[PDB]
C-alpha cells in the first residue's frame, strides 16, 4: 500500500463498476457510504471515481469521515463537508506488520496549517518552534515532522494497521462516463410480452427472424415509422415484434 | 531554555469558574502541543485536555464538557477557562508541552472546598524543654492549627535557619481544618540564647504572625 | 477498553545497588510510552523515552528495557538523591493511561529517634482547647509506634501523626504526633506521657511532664 | 438563608451604559420571580423590571425600552444590561427575590451625572476647642468638602473610635459639589492626650487621607 501522508491517488475512468462485488463481500471491515446508500450505487452514472490508498492504524479509522479532526484528518488526509463517495477499510496485520516493528509507515505529525480538503504534502521541512531560525539543523526549537508507526504482531487490535481506500465519485459537468452494471432477465417468445431493449420500450409477440441487418444496426422499423424488428444485445439475432390481438 | 510558568490558581465553590493561565516563559506556544495534566493529593496523574497547533480541544472523560482551552500566541499564553467544578477536582494542576513525549511542565495549585472558612491560624509556641533536650541538642517549634485554606507556611527566623528545620505534613481534623506543626533542634547550650522566631504565613488569607519560641518558665 | 499499566511499588535499597521496576500492560501496547522521577512537592522529570532511548540531561545510571508488554526500568548504582515515586505514561494516543507510582526508600541500619514531648502552651487553654505534642527527631525505621498515656491510661482516638519525607542529606525520618484534649478534660489529669517503640530502641522511650509544674 | 449581593453601581453620563450584576448568593435564581426596585435619594421605592421563571420581560412605565434584563442559572446570575440613561434615574438600586410577595432584596448604588468632577476631598481638620469644649466633655473633627463622586467615607482611627462619631448628611452647595464634617465628642481631660486621625476614603476615585486633629495653637 501507500503511507498515510503520500496517499495515492487512481483516477478510475470509463468503464463498468460493479460495487456488488465489493459491498457483499464480507471482508471489510468498514463500508461506509456517504452522499449515497451503497445497494443504489450498481444503478448510477458519474463522470469520474477516484480511488485513494494509504495505511492507518486501527482506531484512526473514525477520522477518514466528513468533519472530523485529530492528527490523520487535520494534516494528513481531509476530506470535504459535503463527501460524496464511500470510505472501506479492513484489517491488515499480518501483510504489513513484522516482528521489530515495521518502520516503514510514516506519518505527519506536525503542520503549520490544516489541510484543504484532498490537499497533500509531501514536504520534509524542520517544523521551525522556536523563534531562534533553525537553520536546517535539529535540537531545539525545531523538530522532525514525521514520525513512524512501528507496528508489531503482537499488538492489541487499535494498533495493528489498517488499509483504508475511499472512494470519490465526482460529476464535473461532461457527457458521462462509467456506469453501474445493467441488471438483465432472459427473453421469451411466441408470447404477449412486456419488453425493454436496451432502451427500445415496447409490448408485442417476439419471433424469430430471417431478416439480416447491417452489423451496426439495431433495431428495423417500417414505412409509417413503427419498431418492427430488434436485434438482441447478448447473442445479436433478429427478432421480429408483432402486436398481440386486439378487435 | 524553556520555563513554564503558570498562575491562576486559588479557592472556590461549586458552579464557580476560573481562568487559569499557563504563561509560556519560553518561545513558540503557537506551534506546539500542550496539554493539561492534573493529579490530586496522594494520587496518581491524570490527564485533562491538550490543544493542538492548528487547533482541536478532545476533552477527558469525566470533564467532557463543562471546561475550555484555549491559547494566545502573540500573548504566549495558554487559556484554561473552567467553570461549574464538582469540587471533586481539587487538585494540584500542570502544564505541561508535549514535544514528542512530554518533559517541560511547570506547576500550579487549586482547591474547590465546598466551605468558606479561609480563617488562618492558631499559632502556639511549643518551648524548647528538657525532656525534649538530650546531650548536644534540644528541639523547639511553633504548632499553627485549626486553618483551612489548605497553603499555608512556616518559616524559622524569616528563613534564617535550614537545619533542623522540619515542617510536618497539615493534617486534617474531625473538625474539618486542618493542623500542623514545624520542630527544629538547635544545641542545647543554646536554649533561649539566639534568635527562634517562626513567622507564620497565611496566602489565601493575609495572616503574618512571627512567634518567639523560648523555654519553659 | 483502556490499558491499566501496573507497578511493584514500596521499594527499599541502598546506595550503589541494582533495583529494578517493571510495568505492567494489560493490553497488548507497542513499545512506546516513557518513565517519570517524580520528587515529593514538585513536578515530573521524564527520563526514559518512547521505549528505551532515555532523553538527555540525565545521568547514566537508568536503563530502560522495553519490549512489548511488560516494559521494566532498573537503576544500578544508587545515589542518596532519588527520593521520589516513578510512573508509566503511554505516548501516541490521546487519553493516555498512567502508572500507580512507586516510591522507593533507601535503607539505612538502626538509627533511633530523639524524643521529645511539648506541654499545652498557656495561649491555648485559655481558647479552652489543649494539644499535647510529642516529636520524634531523625530515624530510619519509620515502623515506630507513638503510645500516649494519661495518668498511665492508653490513650486511643484522639492523636493524630504526620511523617516527613526520607531526608536527602541522612535519609531519616520525623514523626509528630499530636494528642488533643479539652481544657476542662487536660485539667482532669497530672501525668502526661509520650511512649515510643523503635528498633534502635533496646527498650521503648518515655518523655513526660507533670501538668502544672514549671 | 439567602443572601443576595450585587455589583456593578458607579458613575456615567446620559448615552452611557451599565450591566448591573445581582449575584444570586443563595440558591434556584432559574425558579424564581425576580425584580428591580428603584429609589432617588428622599422618595420613595419605584419598581423597574421582572422575569419570569420561563422567561418574560414587562419593563416599567417610564424605562419602556433601552433597558434589558436576563438571568443566568449556571451561574446563578441576574443581568442587567442598561444604557442611554436619561440621567434621571440616579438612584439606589435593589434586586429582591419575588417570593409570593417580596423580601430577600440586596442592595447596590449608580449615579448619573452629566458631569465628569470625580476629583476628591479638601479636607481640614476642626480642632477641639473651648468653645465646644464644656465640662467632662470637649468635641473634635473632620471637614470634608468640594467633591462630585457622592460616595465618601470618613472614619475615625482608622474605624476605631465609635463612640460619639456622628458623620453628617453631605450638602450639595450651589458649585454643584458636596460637602460634609464629622465629629466626636471625646473628655476634655483627653483633648491632645490620645490618636485622633480621620482616615479619609473616596472610592469613586482612590483618595485616601488621614489627618490628625489637635486643639487650636
Ligand atoms: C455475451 O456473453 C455470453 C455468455 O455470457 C456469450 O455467449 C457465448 O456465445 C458463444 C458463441 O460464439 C458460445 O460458444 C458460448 O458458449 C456462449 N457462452 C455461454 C456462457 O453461453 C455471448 O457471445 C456474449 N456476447 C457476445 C456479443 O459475444
Amino acid at each position: 500500500f501507500a503511507s498515510v501522508y503520500a496517499w495515492n491517488r487512481k483516477r478510475i475512468s470509463n468503464c463498468v463498476a460493479d460495487y456488488s462485488v465489493l459491498y457483499n463481500s464480507a471482508s471489510f471491515s468498514t463500508f461506509k457510504c456517504y452522499g449515497v446508500s451503497p445497494t443504489k450505487l450498481n444503478d448510477l452514472c458519474f463522470t469520474n471515481v477516484y480511488a485513494d490508498s494509504f495505511v492507518i492504524r486501527g482506531d484512526e479509522v473514525r477520522q477518514i469521515a466528513p468533519g472530523q479532526t485529530g492528527k490523520i484528518a487535520d494534516y494528513n488526509y481531509k476530506l470535504p463537508d459535503d463527501f460524496t463517495g464511500c470510505v472501506i477499510a479492513w484489517n491488515s496485520n499480518n501483510l504489513d506488520s513484522k516482528v521489530g516493528g515495521n518502520y516503514n509507515y510514516l506519518y505527519r505529525l506536525f503542520r503549520k496549517s490544516n489541510l484543504k480538503p484532498f490537499e497533500r504534502d509531501i514536504s520534509t521541512e524542520i517544523y521551525q518552534a522556536g523563534s531562534t531560525p533553525c537553520n536546517g539543523v535539529e535540537g531545539f526549537n525545531c523538530y522532525f515532522p514525521l514520525q513512524s508507526y512501528g507496528f508489531q504482531p503482537t499488538n492489541g487490535v487499535g494498533y495493528q494497521p489498517y488499509r483504508v481506500v475511499v472512494l470519490s465519485f465526482e460529476l464535473l459537468h461532461a457527457p458521462a462516463t462509467v456506469c453501474g452494471p445493467k441488471k438483465s432477465t432472459n427473453l421469451v417468445k411466441n408470447k404477449c410480452v412486456n419488453f425493454n431493449f436496451n432502451g427500445l420500450t415496447g409490448t408485442g409477440v417476439l419471433t424469430e427472424s430471417n431478416k439480416k441487418f447491417l452489423p451496426f444496426q439495431q433495431f428495423g422499423r417500417d414505412i409509417a415509422d413503427t419498431t418492427d424488428a430488434v436485434r438482441d444485445p447478448q447473442t445479436l439475432e433478429i427478432l421480429d415484434i408483432t402486436p398481440c390481438s386486439f378487435g | 531554555e524553556v520555563q513554564l510558568v503558570e498562575s491562576g490558581g486559588g479557592l472556590i465553590q461549586p458552579g464557580g469558574s476560573l481562568r487559569l493561565s499557563c504563561a509560556a516563559s519560553g518561545f513558540t506556544v503557537s506551534s506546539n502541543y500542550m496539554s493539561w495534566v492534573r493529579q490530586a493529593p496522594g494520587k496518581g496523574l491524570e490527564w485533562v485536555s491538550v490543544i493542538y497547533p492548528g487547533g482541536s480541544t478532545f476533552y477527558a472523560d469525566s470533564v467532557k464538557g463543562r471546561f475550555t482551552i484555549s491559547r494566545d500566541n502573540s500573548k504566549n499564553t495558554l487559556y484554561l477557562q473552567m467553570n461549574s467544578l464538582r469540587a471533586e477536582d481539587t487538585a494540584v494542576y500542570y502544564c505541561a508541552r508535549e514535544t514528542l513525549a512530554f518533559d517541560y511542565w511547570g506547576q500550579g495549585t487549586l482547591v474547590t472546598v465546598s466551605s468558606a472558612s479561609t480563617k488562618g491560624p492558631s499559632v502556639f509556641p511549643l518551648a524548647p524543654s528538657s525532656k525534649s533536650t538530650s546531650g548536644g541538642t534540644a528541639a523547639l517549634g511553633c504548632l499553627v492549627k485549626d486553618y483551612f485554606p489548605e497553603p499555608v507556611t512556616v518559616s524559622w527566623n524569616s528563613g534564617a535557619l535550614t537545619s533542623g528545620v522540619h515542617t510536618f505534613p497539615a493534617v486534617l481534623q474531625s473538625s474539618g481544618l486542618y493542623s500542623l506543626s514545624s520542630v527544629v533542634t538547635v544545641p542545647s547550650s543554646s536554649l533561649g540564647t539566639q534568635t527562634y522566631i517562626c513567622n507564620v504565613n497565611h496566602k489565601p488569607s493575609n495572616t503574618k504572625v512571627d512567634k518567639k519560641v523560648e523555654p519553659k518558665s | 477498553d483502556i490499558q491499566l499499566t501496573q507497578s511493584p511499588s514500596f521499594l527499599s535499597a541502598s546506595v550503589g545497588d541494582r533495583v529494578t521496576i517493571t510495568c505492567r500492560a494489560s493490553q497488548g501496547i507497542s513499545s512506546y510510552l516513557a518513565w517519570y522521577q517524580q520528587k515529593p512537592g514538585k513536578a515530573p522529570k521524564l527520563l526514559i523515552y518512547a521505549a528505551s532511548t532515555l532523553q538527555s540531561g540525565v545521568p547514566s545510571r537508568f536503563s530502560g528495557s522495553g519490549s512489548g508488554t511488560e516494559f521494566t526500568l532498573t537503576i544500578s548504582s544508587l545515589q542518596p538523591e532519588d527520593f521520589a515515586t516513578y510512573y508509566c505514561q503511554q505516548l501516541n494516543s490521546y487519553p493516555p493511561a498512567f502508572g500507580g507510582g512507586t516510591k522507593v526508600e533507601i535503607k539505612r541500619t538502626v538509627a533511633a529517634p530523639s524524643v521529645f514531648i511539648f506541654p499545652p502552651s498557656d495561649e491555648q487553654l485559655k481558647s479552652g482547647t489543649a494539644s499535647v505534642v510529642c516529636l520524634l527527631n531523625n530515624f530510619y525505621p519509620r515502623e515506630a509506634k507513638v503510645q500516649w498515656k494519661v495518668d498511665n491510661a492508653l490513650q486511643s482516638g484522639n492523636s493524630q501523626e504526620s511523617v516527613t519525607e526520607q531526608d536527602s542529606k541522612d535519609s531519616t525520618y520525623s514523626l509528630s504526633s499530636t494528642l488533643t484534649l479539652s481544657k476542662a478534660d487536660y485539667e482532669k489529669h497530672k501525668v502526661y506521657a509520650c511512649e515510643v517503640t523503635h528498633q534502635g530502641l533496646s527498650s521503648p522511650v518515655t518523655k513526660s511532664f507533670n501538668r502544672g509544674e514549671c
